[PDB]
C-alpha cells in the first residue's frame, strides 16, 4: 500500500492570461492575474519540487510534482488541499471526485471559489513508482466535460 | 511518423521528462522528441541550452538505470 510521488494536474476552461508567477514552499502557489492555484499538503512524505503552466488558446493545463526519492510514512496520513480561486469570485464551495476505491492511504480536498471556469478537471495522481505494473490512486472532480490536454506541454511558469 | 515537428515546445521542468529520442529527418523538423511523465510527446529545439541540459540529465538516469 505505499507511495513515492504525487502528481496534481489541473486542467482549465476557459482561461486568458498566459504570463504565470509560481512558487513552492509551505504554501505552493501557481497565479496569473486572473487565477490562482493554492497548493497545501500535510503529513505528506514525498516532497513537491515544481509546477507547470500552459495554454493553448483559452484551454490551459496545470499542476504541481514531486520526485519519487521518498515513499510516503504509513504511520501518518498524507493530506492534499487544493484551491482554485478567480480573482474575481466570492462563493467557495469544495468539490466531489468520481467515486472509487484506492489501495493507498491519502485524504484530499479541492475547494473552488469562482464562477470563471465552464470546464474543470482536476488529477491528484499518487503513484508507487516501485511497481512492475502501473501502480496509481486516481483521485478525479470533473465540474463539467473532461478536457484533453495531451498536446499541451507542461511548461514551468513566466 | 508517429509525430512530425511544427511548434516547438518551451521549457519543461526537467523533473517531468523521462525520455528523449532524435526525431527522424523523414519526421518532420530536425529537432529532439521529449517525453513526459504524462506519457506524451513534444518537439523540443537541441540549440537551447535548456534542452541541452534536459538531455545531459536524461543521459545521467540512463547511465546509473545500468
Amino acid at each position: 500500500g505505499s507511495f513515492n510521488s504525487i502528481d496534481v494536474e489541473i486542467n482549465m476552461y476557459p482561461v486568458n492570461k498566459t504570463s504565470c508567477n509560481s512558487s513552492i514552499g509551505s504554501s505552493s502557489t501557481i497565479s496569473t492575474s486572473e487565477l490562482t492555484i493554492t497548493l497545501t499538503h500535510e503529513d505528506c512524505t514525498p516532497v513537491f519540487i515544481g509546477d507547470y503552466y500552459s495554454v493553448v488558446d483559452k484551454l490551459a493545463t496545470s499542476g504541481f510534482f514531486t520526485n519519487d526519492k521518498v515513499h510516503q510514512d504509513l504511520t501518518t496520513q498524507c493530506k492534499i488541499n487544493l484551491e482554485i480561486k478567480c480573482n474575481s469570485g466570492r462563493e467557495s464551495r469544495q468539490l466531489t471526485p468520481t467515486t472509487k476505491v484506492y489501495l493507498m492511504p491519502h485524504s484530499e480536498t479541492v475547494t473552488v471559489v469562482g464562477d470563471c471556469l465552464s470546464n474543470l478537471d482536476v488529477y491528484i495522481v499518487y503513484a508507487n513508482t516501485d511497481a512492475i505494473y502501473s501502480d496509481m490512486d486516481v483521485v478525479a472532480y470533473h465540474t463539467s466535460y473532461i478536457l484533453n490536454v495531451d498536446h499541451i506541454p507542461p511548461n514551468d511558469c513566466e | 511518423c508517429n509525430i512530425t515537428c511544427s511548434k516547438m515546445t518551451s521549457k519543461i521542468p526537467v523533473a517531468l521528462l523521462i525520455h528523449y529520442q532524435q526525431n527522424q529527418a523523414s519526421c518532420g523538423k530536425r529537432a529532439i522528441i521529449l517525453e513526459t511523465r504524462q506519457h506524451r510527446l513534444f518537439c523540443a529545439d537541441p540549440k537551447e541550452q535548456w534542452v541541452k541540459d534536459a538531455m545531459q540529465h536524461l543521459d545521467r538516469q540512463a547511465a546509473a538505470l545500468t
